[PDB]
């Protein structure tokens, strides 16, 4: 698979691009944070 | 965990009380690591909902 | 008996090989241990 267009999508799995400090798509966040009884709630969001 | 709902995030589990195995992945653990308690003589337990 | 091919199997008994530091196999293990009243105990196993 390959895309050559697209408004805000993330993903995660794959990998053999080098985080460049040129462009790496927007920004980017290594690794799996929370541990097991870590627990959280989101909201719904949007502004103005 | 984006917007209002959850990516795919799931919480189940199961455990392997199997003696003999590396256990971590990724350099990650399971998610934790123990030994055996040495289990019950003469205890039990109490289920409610 | 020879091998020319083989997945994980090991054997003891004769021998006139010589424990080549480049290539012994695998690994070597010279000597019995156990004494008389040494017992054993052994695991199923497995991983992942």
């Amino acid at each position: 698979d390959k895309v050559m267009a697209g408004d805000e999508w993330l993903f995660e799995g794959p990998g053999t691009y080098i985080p460049q400090k040129e462009v790496e798509v927007v920004e980017i966040i290594q690794a799996t944070v929370i541990k097991q009884n870590q627990a959280l709630r989101l909201r719904a969001r949007k502004e103005c | 965990f984006d917007r209002e709902g959850k990516g795919r995030v799931t919480g189940e589990e199961w455990l392997v009380r199997s003696v003999g195995a590396y256990l971590p992945a990724v350099f990650e653990e399971v998610l934790d690591l123990v030994d055996a308690v040495i289990l019950t003589e003469k205890t039990a337990l109490h289920l409610r909902a």
